[PDB]
RNA sequence: AUUUAGUUGGGCACUCUAGCGAGACUGCCGGUGACAAACCGGAGGAAGGUGGGGAUGACGUCAAAUCAUCAUGCCCCUUAUGACCUGGGCUACACACGUGCUACAAUGGGAAGUACAACGAGUCGCUAGACCGCGAGGUCAUGCAAAUCUCUUAAAGCUUCUCUCAGUUCGGAUUGCAGGCUGCAACUCGCCUGCAUGAAGCCGGAAUCGCUAGUAAUCGCGGAUCAGCACGCCGCGGUGAA
């Protein structure tokens, strides 16, 4: 319930932008907690940070609604 | 309890029948302090009494007391590490309390759909040697005197 | 590990949900009456000396 | 008429002694003062557990008690206003005047 | 005309009985007898002082009750009426003291204790 | 068999018997009975062929299906098969806001 | 008299508010008792046998608990076991134990209409009224630093219909979808609403717990800490037992 639209920080935007007409980069080091996904963020490759490790994951177009917090499982049950 | 005997709390009579016995009858139905619902369903039970074989609204309750009320009960009065329970005459107020218990507190088990057919017709049945609470007293007297010889000397 | 933290809590906060409550003369994080800015037990100690106006014992 | 005051303190003895003093000075140059109307005297409680580390099964509490009185004045003189501004003490009660 | 006074209290509920020579009814908070007093059978409950003094009427009763629960504020009606019947004639005070209905029930809700569940109920405490 | 989907039984009235299918709570039932102009009828279902066909066609205006079960399956199939962290614990039946369970498995599996 | 209405004219009559006061002490009589302490009844009264509760905890016991409220004898660390910031975690789960909440339905569920409390809180805090919404609620706004304005018209209550003994119109967990609110931000990890879903569970062995009357049992309400979050804690009141 975030009735006034999505929420993505502006200190997430500042790594690269010129990968819009070219083949994208591989390094996206971040914190990857607060920001959700809205369709301008499709098909990148982000090192999602889980408190210890910026774990790399790339994007499908239907991995689209939830935040960057599904893909930082901080439990380590193995 | 330990020191001496305790007081016994005589009660108030009814607002209609002016009876302490029917008042005590209401008070051994009452759950969670809902007195008016139990009192009103007992007046409804008297209305079911008055219609189907209406004889007397209170004599049917006194005959329900007739066919239930005990006279005997065993009590474990051992002396020197034994098991010689003695069939002992019961106090008269405890006698009536056991009668009310055997009438109402057994009437949970009729299981009929109408919610006071387990009450009104149940105390109709106890007036004339029917209802299983009579045979409760019968088997109670039969398990009494099972040590009639080796316990009545104490 | 608190002499830096008491000076940390005298500063204006980074944002709104950081200025919590602790005691003044001690530094307890839990069970501080915000009407008095005292903890549970320094209040108890000063309550007997007649040094807090208002407060008496309570029997009823 | 154009004056009514309030009394709020902690001890009713200081309350009604200062109230009797100001009733004594009330109809000095004026007239028709209304008496000490009582008020329902708000009260608080608290709860402090009698330990430092454990033992919540034994506790302790205190109380705040705020006694309140009330004195009304009907049809006053102008001379009592400068008289009551010369009346300032005791300090245990705090007055609350209007016009 | 003249009116007869009386007051009765029970269970944190207060009543102001106003007895008048009437026909035998009660008006409470400017309503009828059993509009504001609900389905409960508490008529001869209230008319029990009438069964020992001036049976059964015929005096209408004004009262303005407030506070407490319904049965407690009903029981307080009994005592303003009996106080009024003492106000009318001295010759019934023996008949009231044999019947009671004059002593105020001083018994009300008990103070708790900080440390239990209730005023006397203790919590479960497993021995092993 | 019976009139829509399967098994609309008699001996109960209309708002009761229609609850028996996968897709009717109680608000759907009252709104569908309001869309025709019908009543409880009565405590046994004794409707007429006009009424049964009307309430048959109005249910077809909804998602009331046996593929509504398949609709739930494709919902949770979308859920569990992206990554998915919610699939790992979805099969272990703990909600997406968390419930922090070390003895609440007896709801689903009964580990005793 | 008036007005919807104790409102406005008026009174302090009743109630209430709370200061100063009176009142219950074996006080009188009768029996029991060595005639003594004392025990049992009676009259009077609001309560008669320390009227009902609370605060109040001796000598001492257990090297019981506390350096993690505080102070501190001694010992150790000091470009660091000290300090700043981001993100995570104390909220995991193959398991066993303790404490509470909700049910296993007919003294009941569901729908309709219909009454009576007490304590306390309120300035960046409680919201009157109005409009709209299935709702959590949204907007304009009026009173309120207080016996006045709000929280707030309490639930069990009462009258009609209903269902007809079923794993059920009992039950209400689990799960998709849609939302609402404070927070810079509800994934890890807040609460609440609506739709769709509907599991166990028909009174629980051995054993074990609390309680002698406004108590036990049931039902609501307020407060602390608090942007937000309570089945916990503290307090009050209704019905009222064996
Ligand atoms: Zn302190």
């Amino acid at each position: 319930s975030l009735k006034k639209g999505p929420f993505v920080d502006d200190h997430l935007m500042k790594k690269v932008e010129a990968q819009q007409g070219a083949e994208k980069k591989k390094v996206i080091k971040t914190w990857s907690r607060r920001s959700t996904i809205f369709p301008s963020f499709v098909g990148f490759t982000i090192a999602v940070y889980d408190g210890r490790k910026h774990v790399p994951v790339y994007i499908q177009e239907d991995m689209v609604g939830h935040k960057l917090g599904e893909f930082a499982p901080t439990r380590t049950y193995r | 309890p330990r020191k001496g005997p305790v007081a016994k709390r005589d009660v108030l009579p009814d607002p209609i029948y002016n009876s302490k016995l029917v008042t005590r009858l209401i008070n051994r139905v009452m759950v969670d302090g809902k007195r008016g619902i139990a009192a009103n369903i007992i007046y409804n039970s008297f209305d079911i009494i008055k219609e189907s074989t209406g004889n007397d609204p209170l004599e049917v309750f006194e005959q329900a007391m007739k066919n239930v009320m005990p006279v005997l009960e065993v009590k474990a009065r051992r002396v020197g590490g034994s098991n010689y329970q003695v069939p002992v005459e019961v106090r008269p107020e405890r006698r009536t309390t056991l009668g009310l218990r055997w009438v109402v507190n057994y009437a949970r088990l009729r299981g009929e759909h109408t919610m006071e057919e387990r009450l009104a017709k149940e105390i109709m049945d106890a007036a004339n040697n029917t209802g299983a609470s009579v045979k409760k007293r019968e088997d109670t007297h039969k398990m009494a005197d099972a040590n009639r010889a080796f316990a009545h000397y104490r | 590990a608190k002499k830096s933290m008491i000076a940390k809590n005298k500063r204006p906060a980074k944002h709104s949900t950081q200025a919590y409550t602790r005691c003044e003369r001690c530094g307890r994080p839990h069970s501080v009456y915000r009407k008095f800015h005292l903890c549970r037990i320094c209040f108890r100690e000063l309550a007997y000396k007649g040094q807090i106006p208002g407060v008496k014992k309570a029997s009823w | 008429q154009k004056i009514r005051i309030r009394l709020k303190a902690y001890e009713h003895r200081i309350l009604d002694q200062s109230a009797d003093k100001i009733v004594e000075t009330a109809k000095r140059t004026g007239a028709d003062v209304s008496g000490p109307i009582p008020l329902p005297t708000e009260r608080s409680l608290y709860t402090v557990i009698r330990a430092t580390h454990k033992y919540k099964d034994s506790r302790e509490q205190f109380e705040m008690r705020t006694h309140k009185r009330l004195i009304d004045i009907v049809n006053p003189t102008p001379k009592t206003v400068d008289a009551l501004m010369k009346l300032d003490l005791p300090s245990g009660v705090n007055i609350e005047i209007k016009l | 005309q003249v009116q007869y006074s009386g007051t009765g209290r029970r269970k944190n509920a207060v009543a102001r009985v106003r007895l008048v020579p009437g026909t035998g009814k009660i008006t409470v908070n400017k309503k009828d007898v059993e509009e504001y007093i609900p389905h409960a059978d508490l008529r001869e409950v209230i008319n029990q002082p009438f069964g020992v003094t001036e049976t059964k009427g015929a005096y209408d009763v004004i009262v303005n009750v407030n506070g407490g629960g319904y049965a407690g504020q009903s029981g307080a009606i009994r005592h303003g009426i009996a106080r009024a019947l003492l106000q009318v004639d001295p010759d019934f005070r023996s008949a009231l003291k044999r019947a009671g209905l004059l002593t105020r029930d001083a018994r009300m809700v008990e103070r708790k204790k900080p440390g239990l569940k209730k005023a006397r109920k203790a919590s479960q405490f497993s021995k092993r | 068999a019976r009139i829509a989907g399967v098994d609309i039984p008699r001996d109960k009235r209309v708002v009761v018997s229609l609850t028996y299918i996968y897709g009717i709570g109680n608000t759907t039932a009252k709104k569908v009975l309001a869309n025709v102009g019908v009543s409880e009828d009565v405590r046994v279902r004794d409707l007429t062929n006009e009424q049964t066909d009307a309430i048959r066609a109005e249910i077809d205006k909804l998602k009331v299906e046996g593929d509504l079960r398949r609709e739930v399956n494709l919902n949770i199939k979308r859920l569990m098969e992206i990554g998915s962290y919610r699939g790992i614990r979805h099969r272990r039946g703990l909600p997406t806001r968390g419930q922090n369970t070390k003895n609440n498995a007896r709801t689903r599996k009964g580990p005793t």
